[PDB]
């Protein structure tokens, strides 16, 4: 019955060994939408460095999955908040999801 | 912020095939002005770039910062310097490091072989001696091959200033006494400026 | 700042004849904030004057007020810590430095001489070579003697650690091909902690 | 009933941070026998050297206690392994105890 459904968003937390004044890289795994597209920006509109939206995949269960990722400073994890706007066009779904560590 | 100078492997700049480099690091570069200007000179000139490629880092609470110029075999060996400028605001005045290989004429290298001590045969291990002297300038490579293969077992020391002026070394390479017997033969492989295609070799056997 | 500790020479802790002593050296001291005072401390005990005596400096623009303590071979060799405590006005606070001989089950060193190689014997000089392996700590003094008297002509290389967590290094005497045809007996001299009397001496000749 | 009790041994150690170069003290604490003798031995007899084997207290239990010490290098606390013998020969009792660092 569904010509739509939504997309679930959920935080790629950055890895807990972070140190050294160093990089780390976080995220936002947009799973089982249909139909494409799935726009994902960052913050919306402010963080496009380091940037890198991954093709969707087409699952053995024929819904979508994107993963969307950013390098950003081992050193802004904590004062700086990370917000991943993930907007489904199709299902006139917008789910934002906020990526602080674990 | 201080800054180390790293010139590349001997045998780097031995073989047309390997890629030489000077490598240029920062440490203790603030968190507060984590900004860093790299300028580069061979011989004086380019303080408008060259190769040059940098990449930016943080650590216990200061940043590392890595500047890498790829130079020619022949630069090296034509005893060019390179000078690594590094420039930052919180710096009183910008600091600079040179390096080049030792200024001096090149001397071959001699390769011996020398077998191991009658009193020593009566361990399960013996020792197999590479002898390298007269050369120059100390920038040197050695390595071990019993069969098409490397052996691992194997130690070289440092370089030593001989008498000379020139350099002298020894590594010892550690065999099964066993096998050593079973007439097997090794060899050393000496790589150098003043060899020459930049490597000899020598073999030892038990006759 | 500036503060550095130097331990003993190997070879006057290994005899009694000569006096093993921890070298405090402090550089870049100034002009116009001189006045080192120093203090030593084994382990522990001492925090008053020892058997210590510093003195000397001049340098590129500098200071550099070079202490010096007499040591006990015994107290060495046991691993007692030695303790180096400066203090100066322009120095933010007390700096220090302290050491102990490397620690770990000593291990006696083999000797191994070798004749030069026959490649070499085209030359007007030959190599005269001695292997010291399997010792621990690094410590050791490496010499050459002629019947009796000693060669100057030698260079050794340092301690280098070889796959068991134990040292080994090589010195090599130069000799004119000639005293190796004649016969002559040359002897390598190893001294080390683990010897038996400090001290072993092997010998080649032709 | 009892005419005799032999006595515990355990092990006042010196310390597992030890090094340096300075003077450590370890021990074997004999307490709560009776009757006295309590003779103690450090190795079986080849470590006599700066012992102490302090004097045999009354406790207000009326079961003996003594204290026996042995000055040693702080340098030699990981290689000398320290053996204390414990012969206590009203009670027939023999027990060695290793003085080692916690």
């Amino acid at each position: 019955p569904a010509s739509t459904k939504g997309p679930s968003v959920f935080p790629l937390a950055p890895s807990s060994k972070s140190t050294s004044g160093g990089t780390a890289a976080l995220g936002c795994l947009v799973k089982d939408y249909f139909p494409e597209p799935v726009t994902v920006s960052w913050n919306s509109g402010a963080l496009t460095s380091g940037v890198h939206t991954f093709p969707a995949v087409l699952q053995s269960s024929g819904l979508y999955s994107l993963s969307s990722v950013v390098t950003v400073p081992s050193s802004s994890l904590g004062t700086q908040t990370y917000i991943c706007n993930v907007n489904h066009k199709p299902s006139n779904t917008k789910v934002d999801k906020k990526v602080e560590p674990k | 912020p201080s800054v180390f100078l790293f010139p590349p492997k001997p045998k780097d700049t031995l073989m047309i095939s390997r890629t030489p480099e000077v490598t240029c690091v920062v440490v203790d570069v603030s968190h507060e002005d984590p900004q860093v200007k790299f300028n580069w000179y061979v011989d004086g000139v380019q303080v408008h770039n060259a190769k040059t490629k940098p990449r930016e880092q943080q650590y216990n609470s200061t940043y590392r910062v890595v500047s890498v110029l790829t130079v020619l075999h022949q630069n090296w060996l034509d005893g060019k310097e390179y000078k690594c400028k590094v420039s930052n605001k919180a710096l009183p005045a910008p600091i600079e490091k040179t390096i080049s290989k030792a200024k001096g004429q090149p001397r071959e290298p001699q390769v011996y072989t020398l077998p191991p001590s009658r009193e020593e045969m009566t361990k399960n291990q013996v020792s197999l001696t590479c002898l390298v002297k007269g050369f120059y300038p100390s920038d040197i490579a050695v390595e071990w091959e019993s069969n098409g293969q490397p052996e691992n077992n194997y130690k070289t020391t440092p370089p030593v200033l001989d008498s000379d002026g020139s350099f002298f070394l020894y590594s010892k390479l550690t065999v099964d006494k066993s096998r050593w017997q079973q007439g097997n033969v090794f060899s050393c492989s000496v790589m150098h400026e003043a060899l020459h295609n930049h490597y000899t070799q020598k073999s030892l056997s038990l006759s």
